[PDB]
């Protein structure tokens, strides 16, 4: 935001931060809805204490889906939850707030351990058998399974398509003052 | 590459992954395979148009946001800086020349 | 690009044709078409009804049947009377939504936001500085949804 | 002996402080919350008169309505306290020893601990 | 909301703009043909002198004591448990004294007020006499606060928690440098502002600004790398 | 009033139609058992009198109506302006927030409809409360004064209380050892109690802030408030920093209590403990999409003129929150507590991001 | 939320000030720095700070022995006669 | 006594001088923004029973 | 907020409405009285009657938006033409399919 002979030149968007906040909220909601869909596939009465994460060790889809959802919540780089935190740190550095960066770093590391602590509880002696029965047989839902498939795709490879979401969010946020 | 083919490929692999995740055999409910490709091809095809059309309006929005930033900066000047020689000429341009209404 | 003719049964389709992704225009921005009644009242919109709004209502009546059936597929522990009453309620709701859409279309034509059969004497010249969609639309179906690409 | 504006601001905040201070009986807290709403009512009327604003009188009657609905909810919640095995004095619903209560004493429902 | 606003003033900019200066002499000068009472009353400027070491130490001690009293009022006393016999004796004392609550309050709040006063005075004397001339301001603040808070944690709290006192001192020093020494969210000027002093005409300044813009054009990656297509 | 313009109330027609359809269907469902068998009538089968409606169709209805609302936005036209006595705003950003909350609600409702057929543990009134919440929150996005925002937030809070009330209490399980003995759960009472009192505190403090904003400015419109505050900063007329600080503090603390943020996060743990998983699903989407976004836009957009007072307050809270939870989150042993603390930690991070943004 | 109505259904006394302030704000390219006078007038209409400062000064001056007697006013004509006569 | 320029600065309220907004501590609302009792409380409580309190506007 | 003319223009008195038909008719008439004589800086005094009608018909916010848009359009017209804009857009969209390589061992700086 400089001036030369009464001509103003600015290289700052001034609306990037609102889009970053929107992206963080949306990404958190997506990961949360992934883990709750995983929970909603199963018998809900089994998950009461924290050690009962072992109940997610039933078959490879549920186990791996929740492992990756937890890693995404912890902010592990490849997954979707990492992008929001990375862009938050980038915007804070752009705004020249090193103290905010330090406090977010402390919060991020403590929360990351808080999340990955439950990966130890997933270990179970045998298969959990956490599925509802209907017509004498376990009830496996296909629609929630497909929803989890789509959410898993966008959790694994959402970093490749993040540019379009950023474009759309900045387009929305550009209307704030106009 | 084509977005229509990319979407069709996306639906084909999505259905097969859903069959594996549900532990149901592939080759089961075959009519869902063409339906998934058709739905996914149209979905990503429209998104390709929408993302391009959002760039156009975003670029035109920044032209108006260009004007807002300059006027916000002048109005946010600390008192006594308005008539300072660093900002006096630019401030007078908006107060006098831009009084054209 | 070309839009559907107004005062005809396919006029409501012009609701889906836009020049920009904006919801609304700016405070001082001119509408794309000449204004018939800026400060319209409730009966002004009703008097402006023609074949396009009736076509919107007819489309709502046509499409309401499968939607009401799809809603009705979720009923259990029901009798014939309750099922028929619920189907009637859903169908009437869809009819009401169609009437609302027709009212909005008439209001838009009164305000000049959509094609009302009039053209401005002076065209607002626009320089297509940023263009990411012209060739993409010209090689696609989306040329139908865009006005003056 | 005090100006009405400062008096009423202080009265509202003192009402909140006293609400927090008193022992946690649900009916008492309900009554004090009603008093808090009435203090807001009076303050809104006073500022509406001072500033010749007509929206604050609306705030008075809207406070009346909101307080009425909240009181209905409170009555229902107390009657719900009846059915669940809970005491209207919440301090008697836990085993955390409290020096503020003269006669707080809870023990396990056993006649004896040791047999041999 | 401003912190340490007097020490962050740009005196040159303030004087150029004509803004009132926080370092201006705020003193009273009695003149003759005045009574003997106004001579004594005008001596109150002593309390306005921020260069008085005794006044600064007393003010720092007062601030520390006030903070300690507030902490005791909000978080200290309520957490601690008092024996029932002592409480009964205190309440009996209230019964036999007209203003017995004030005496109880004094007895309860004296240790916290005293500790706060001592801590504030010692902190001011430690900062103003030892670390005031160090070149690296951030490092000086961090080191001084870390050492002071470690010692304070060892003395006032259990000495086995001195490491956490050091960490808290480091964090407090960083925060103090960020917001008490620097000026973030609290700026008295505009970014990019300047003052001109030469006798150059408008043409010379415009020519220099055109040169500056030509140089500034080289900061664009596309311009410098020659990666622009023909328009 | 010599003329009532359509532009004053054009937006309300689809909302009114949706409300009427919803409530008419609800009232007709309330009497779905009454069906008189006349003396000349013949029954091919014996009527079953013990029934349990599956709410799937209700959810479907919601989806349909919600989807129709999307259509109304897609074909929307107009000017950027205010309507209904400058109490509501119509511009691009507000309408985009409206559309975003609608589409996310629709996605959540679709997944709920898929899940409800596995096991029916919810009633029709539960999804009617969900219907009302999803009907009313985007109008919270469309607010133009603190007055109307406050009233909309109490409407939605009452809807959320109604949702919490209709949670299922007793279940059919395989525990046959509890007959002829009294077992006390107490989770229902705790949820109702804490939601009730948090709502009370937030409402009274918001009303206090509204009263002082009228006193200080003469209106609660965002633009007027911001213009007056900035012009007063330039003029140096109203130099009562204590009143401005107290107004900002009261508003911030009211929102802290309402959202259950890190200083006051404890009651949210009990609320999550007493709630079913679907309730937490919907509550999380409602909390992040609407409540926290509006809390952010308060400092970013709606009351930006007061950022010079806001930042420090936020800063302090942030610090306290971190130092309050870096150890408390490590002595929990409940799944619901884990989920609630996840939400709390993300809220603190987003508050730090807001502090960065407002610089 | 500014209605322009008085407490008896009439017109708010600060309506012209508000109207002029809004007219200035909506017409200037830099409303904050170019509408200071109108906003100051509206703020003085709303908060009567200048009058309160004047009252404080007048009380402080009346605390002294500056004034002894005031002119008397006769109802018949708009004239003030001194207390001496 | 404190300077001629001080007095006019202290007696000045509005930049624009074409609007009359007289100072009021409060604004009346009851009785269509009017006063019913324009007498002291003693006269308020005694004029309802005791003669000689009303001057009989004729 | 507090700095944008767009958001201030949406602020209106209670009971205040805009007649967009009359305002736009007057604005079109005034801008056709102008644009027949072309100047770098628009002089409304050269079109007095249309200027008076425009002032009496349109609100201050609408007039400010109109002047800002007119200034932007005049600035854009002096710099660009339809054909060169089309060619530039085509070239940019064509080179978007390729990649960008570093300019190793430059000379300019
Ligand atoms: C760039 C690389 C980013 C990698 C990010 C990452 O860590 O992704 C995790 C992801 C973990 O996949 P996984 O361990 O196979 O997960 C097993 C299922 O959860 C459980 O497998 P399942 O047998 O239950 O079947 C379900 C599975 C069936 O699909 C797969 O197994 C395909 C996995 C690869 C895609 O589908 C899914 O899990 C969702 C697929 C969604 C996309 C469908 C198209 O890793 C990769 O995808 C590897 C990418 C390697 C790239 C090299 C270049
Ligand atoms: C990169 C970033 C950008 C990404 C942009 C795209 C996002 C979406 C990607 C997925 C869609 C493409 C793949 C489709 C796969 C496929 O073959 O599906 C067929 C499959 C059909 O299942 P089926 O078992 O064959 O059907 C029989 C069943 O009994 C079920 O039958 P039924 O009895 O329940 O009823 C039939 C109904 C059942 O299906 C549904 O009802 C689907 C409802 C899903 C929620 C939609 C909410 C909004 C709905 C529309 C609102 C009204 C609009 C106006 C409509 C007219 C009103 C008069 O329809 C169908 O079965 C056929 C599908 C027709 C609807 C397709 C809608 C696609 C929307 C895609 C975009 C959504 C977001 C837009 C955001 C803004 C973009 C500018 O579809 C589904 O099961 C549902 C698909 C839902 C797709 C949308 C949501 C996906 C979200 C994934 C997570 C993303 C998170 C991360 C995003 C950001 C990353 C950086
Ligand atoms: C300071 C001047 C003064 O009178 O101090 C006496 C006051 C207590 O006098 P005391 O000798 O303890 O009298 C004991 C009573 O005879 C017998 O004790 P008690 O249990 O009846 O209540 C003692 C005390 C209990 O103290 C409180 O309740 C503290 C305040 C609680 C929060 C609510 C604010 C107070 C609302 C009512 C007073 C508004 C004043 C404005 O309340 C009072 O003494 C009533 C006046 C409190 C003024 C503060 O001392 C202080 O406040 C210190
Ligand atoms: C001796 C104590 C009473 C006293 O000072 O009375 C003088 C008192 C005159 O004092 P002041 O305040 O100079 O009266 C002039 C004010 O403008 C009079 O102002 P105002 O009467 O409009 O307002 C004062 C009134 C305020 O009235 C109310 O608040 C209405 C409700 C009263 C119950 O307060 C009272 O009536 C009671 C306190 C005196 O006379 C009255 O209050 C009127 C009744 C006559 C005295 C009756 C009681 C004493 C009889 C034996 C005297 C030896
Ligand atoms: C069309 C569907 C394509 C995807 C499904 C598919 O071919 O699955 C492999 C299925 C077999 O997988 P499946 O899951 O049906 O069988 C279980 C696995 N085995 C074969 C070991 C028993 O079909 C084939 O492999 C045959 C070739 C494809 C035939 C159809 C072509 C069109
Ligand atoms: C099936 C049961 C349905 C519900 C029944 C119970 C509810 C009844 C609600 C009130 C109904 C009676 C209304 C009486 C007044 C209007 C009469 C009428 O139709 O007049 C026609 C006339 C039509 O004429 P007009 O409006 O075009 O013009 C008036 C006439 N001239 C031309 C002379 C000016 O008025 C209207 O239609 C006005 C409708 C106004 C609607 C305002 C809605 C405000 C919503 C605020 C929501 C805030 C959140
Ligand atoms: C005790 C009864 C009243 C007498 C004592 C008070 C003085 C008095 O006489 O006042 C005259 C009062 C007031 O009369 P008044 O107000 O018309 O005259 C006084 C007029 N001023 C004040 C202007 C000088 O009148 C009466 O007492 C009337 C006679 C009442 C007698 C008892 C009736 C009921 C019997 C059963
Ligand atoms: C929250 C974030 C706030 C914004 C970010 C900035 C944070 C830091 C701001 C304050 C910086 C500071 O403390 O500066 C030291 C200050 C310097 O003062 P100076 O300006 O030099 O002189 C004026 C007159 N002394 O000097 C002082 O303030 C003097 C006192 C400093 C030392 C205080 C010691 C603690 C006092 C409270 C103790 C409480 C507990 C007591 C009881 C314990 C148990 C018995």
């Amino acid at each position: 935001m400089s001036i030369f002979s009464n001509i103003w030149i600015n290289n700052d968007l001034n609306s990037y931060g609102l889009s970053i906040l929107l992206l963080n909220i949306i990404n958190y909601l997506i990961v949360f809805m992934l883990i709750l869909s995983v929970i909603l596939l199963t018998n809900l009465s089994k998950f009461k204490s924290l050690n009962q994460f072992k109940e997610f060790n039933s078959y490879n889809f549920i186990l791996y889906s929740l492992i990756f959802s937890l890693l995404s919540m912890a902010g592990i780089p490849p997954l979707l939850g990492f992008t929001g935190k990375f862009l938050a740190i980038l915007y804070s550095s752009f705004k020249s707030q090193y103290l905010l960066i330090l406090f977010m770093t402390i919060l991020n590391i403590f929360g990351m351990y808080f999340y990955i602590q439950n990966l130890r509880f997933v270990v179970k002696k045998n298969k959990s058998s956490i599925l509802n029965y209907k017509n004498y047989y376990v009830n496996i839902n296909y629609s929630i399974t497909l929803n989890i498939i789509l959410l898993n795709f966008f959790n694994f490879f959402g970093i490749l398509f993040l540019s379009d979401l950023i474009i759309i969010l900045n387009y929305i946020s550009s209307y704030i003052y106009i | 590459s084509s977005m229509l083919i990319w979407g069709a490929c996306f639906g084909l692999f999505t259905r097969a992954a859903a069959c594996k995740a549900s532990m149901i055999p592939l080759t089961t409910s075959p009519w869902k395979y063409p339906k998934y490709m058709i739905v996914s091809a149209v979905t990503f095809y429209y998104f390709d148009w929408y993302r391009r059309m959002a760039l156009e309006q975003l670029c035109y929005n920044e032209e108006k946001l260009e004007r807002y930033q300059i006027r916000a900066k002048l109005q946010s000047l600390k008192i006594g800086e308005e008539l300072s020689d660093a900002y006096r000429e630019s401030f007078f341009e908006h107060a006098v020349q831009k009084n054209n209404i | 690009s070309q839009t559907f003719a107004h005062d005809s049964f396919l006029g409501g389709l012009n609701l889906f044709k836009r020049r920009d992704p904006r919801f609304v225009l700016d405070q001082g921005e001119r509408p794309p078409y000449p204004i018939i009644n800026s400060n319209s009242s409730f009966v002004d919109v009703l008097s402006n009804f023609n074949k396009a709004d009736f076509g919107l209502v007819l489309f709502s009546a046509a499409i309401g049947f499968p939607l009401s059936r799809w809603v009705l597929k979720g009923l259990t522990f029901s009798s014939l009377n309750y099922r028929r009453g619920l189907f009637s309620s859903v169908y009437g709701g869809v009819i009401l939504w169609g009437l609302v859409l027709g009212f909005n279309n008439s209001y838009y034509r009164l305000n000049g936001f959509v094609d009302n059969g009039l053209v401005w004497k002076r065209k607002e010249r626009k320089l297509n500085k940023y263009d990411f969609t012209s060739e993409f639309e010209d090689n696609s179906f989306f040329k139908k949804l865009r006005i003056r690409d | 002996m005090l100006t009405w504006i400062s008096f009423w601001s202080l009265i509202f905040w003192l009402i909140l402080i006293i609400l927090v201070l008193k022992p946690k009986n649900f009916i008492s807290i309900l009554f004090m919350s009603e008093l808090t709403w009435l203090a807001l009512y009076c303050l809104s009327l006073l500022f509406g008169a001072i500033y010749c604003d007509i929206t604050l009188l609306s705030i008075s009657f809207f406070i009346l309505g909101v307080a009425g609905l909240e009181f209905s909810f409170g009555i229902l919640i107390a009657i719900l306290y009846k059915n669940l095995n809970e005491s209207l004095n919440t301090d008697l619903n836990n085993n955390n020893n409290n020096q503020n209560i003269f006669d707080k004493n809870f023990k396990t429902p056993l006649e004896k601990i040791n047999w041999q | 909301m401003e912190l340490n606003s007097s020490a962050k003033e740009d005196s040159h900019y303030v004087g150029v703009l004509g803004y009132p200066s926080q370092h201006d002499p705020h003193t009273l000068h009695p003149k003759k043909h005045d009574s003997t009472f106004t001579k004594v009353y005008a001596c109150r400027d002593m309390l306005w002198d921020h260069h008085w070491e005794v006044r600064n130490t007393l003010y720092a001690g007062f601030k520390g004591a006030l903070l300690g009293v507030a902490y005791a009022s909000g978080f200290g006393l309520i957490s601690k448990t008092v024996p029932s016999i002592v409480l009964k004796k205190m309440f009996r004392f209230v019964r036999n004294n007209n203003f017995g609550h004030i005496r109880i309050m004094q007895d309860l709040l004296t240790p916290y007020a005293l500790t706060g006063f001592g801590l504030g005075s010692v902190y001011y004397l430690y900062q103003h006499n030892v670390w005031e001339n160090r070149s690296n301001k951030w490092l000086a603040e961090v080191l001084s606060n870390a050492l002071f808070f470690q010692v304070a944690t060892a003395v006032c709290v259990n000495p086995g928690f001195h490491i956490y006192g050091m960490v808290g001192g480091i964090l407090f020093g960083t925060l103090k440098y960020a917001f008490y020494n620097s000026s973030f969210f609290q700026e008295k000027e505009s970014i990019g502002s300047y003052t001109t002093f030469g006798d150059l005409s408008e043409e010379e300044r415009k020519k220099q600004e055109y040169k500056d813009y030509i140089q500034f054009l080289g900061n664009y990656h596309k311009v410098r790398n020659g990666q622009l297509v023909d328009l | 009033l010599l003329r009532l313009l359509v532009s004053e109330y054009i937006f309300f027609l689809p909302v009114f139609t949706n409300l009427f359809i919803y409530w008419h269907i609800f009232f007709k469902n309330n009497i779905n058992l009454v069906n008189k068998k006349n003396n000349w009538d013949k029954s091919i089968s014996v009527k079953n009198i013990i029934i349990k409606q599956n709410p799937s169709f209700i959810i479907r209805l919601n989806l349909l109506l919600n989807s129709l609302m999307v259509l109304y936005l897609i074909t929307f036209n107009g000017y950027s302006s205010t309507f209904w006595w400058s109490h509501f705003k119509l511009n691009n950003y507000s309408l985009y927030m409206y559309l975003l909350v609608i589409i996310f609600n629709n996605y959540f409702l679709y997944i709920t409809e898929k899940h409800i057929k596995i096991l029916n543990n919810y009633s029709i009134d539960y999804f009617f409360s969900i219907i009302n919440i999803t009907l009313f929150i985007p109008m919270i996005f469309l607010s133009n004064t603190l007055f109307t925002f406050f009233f909309l937030i109490e409407l939605v809070s009452c809807a959320i209380f109604y949702k919490f009330i209709v949670s299922k209490i007793s279940f059919k399980n395989s525990n046959y050892k509890d007959n002829y003995f009294s077992i006390f759960s107490k989770n229902y009472l705790n949820v109702l109690f804490y939601q009730y009192w948090s709502s009370f505190f937030s409402s009274v403090m918001i009303g206090f802030c509204i009263i002082y904003l009228f006193s200080l400015t003469g209106s609660t419109e965002w633009s007027i408030i911001n213009f007056i505050v900035a012009s007063n900063n330039q003029i140096n007329y109203y130099t009562n920093n204590i009143t401005l600080l107290f107004i900002c503090l009261t508003l911030i603390i009211g929102f802290i209590i309402k959202l259950g943020i890190a200083p006051i996060q404890l009651y949210k743990i009990e609320i999550y403990k007493g709630l079913p998983f679907l309730s937490i699903f919907f509550y999380t989407t409602f909390y992040f999409l609407i409540f926290f976004l509006f809390f952010s836009l308060l400092f970013i957009y709606y009351l930006s003129a007061l950022n010079n007072f806001f930042w420090i307050i936020l800063l302090i809270i942030s610090i306290i929150g971190i130092f309050y939870i870096i150890s408390i989150i490590f002595d929990i042993n409940l799944f619901k507590a884990f989920l609630a603390y996840s939400t709390i930690i993300n809220s603190i991070s987003f508050i730090l991001l807001i502090i960065a943004i407002i610089f | 939320s500014y209605s322009g109505y008085s407490l008896n259904g009439g017109v708010h006394p600060c309506l012209p000030f508000y109207e002029r302030m809004l007219q200035c704000a909506k017409s200037e390219a830099l409303p904050i720095k170019m509408c200071t006078a109108q906003t100051e007038d509206y703020l003085e209409c709303h908060h009567r700070k200048k009058q309160y400062a004047l009252n404080y000064a007048i009380k402080k001056e009346l605390n002294n022995i500056r004034i002894v007697a005031l002119p008397r006013y006769d109802e018949e004509n708009d004239t003030f006669v001194p207390f001496s006569q | 006594v404190h300077g001629e320029e001080y007095a006019q600065k202290m007696q000045k309220r509005f930049h624009q001088t074409d609007i009359w907004a007289p100072f009021r501590h409060r604004y009346a609302y009851m009785y269509n923004s009017s006063n019913k009792n324009v007498k002291d409380y003693k006269q308020v409580t005694l004029s309802r029973y005791i003669n000689g309190f009303d001057k009989f506007n004729v | 907020m507090e700095f944008s003319n767009a958001l201030l223009s949406q602020t209106k008195l209670p009971g205040q409405q805009y007649d967009y038909k009359r305002c736009f008719q007057a604005s079109n008439t005034h801008f056709e009285c102008l644009d027949s004589i072309r100047d770098a800086y628009d002089n409304h005094h050269k079109c007095p009657q249309t200027y008076q009608a425009w002032q009496s018909s349109c609100d201050v916010g609408i007039r400010r938006y109109q002047m800002d848009n007119r200034e932007q359009q005049k600035k854009d017209q002096l710099l660009y033409s339809k054909e060169q804009l089309k060619n530039y857009n085509a070239a940019k969209n064509k080179e978007a399919y390729g990649i960008t390589a570093p300019k190793n061992l430059s000379f300019a700086f």
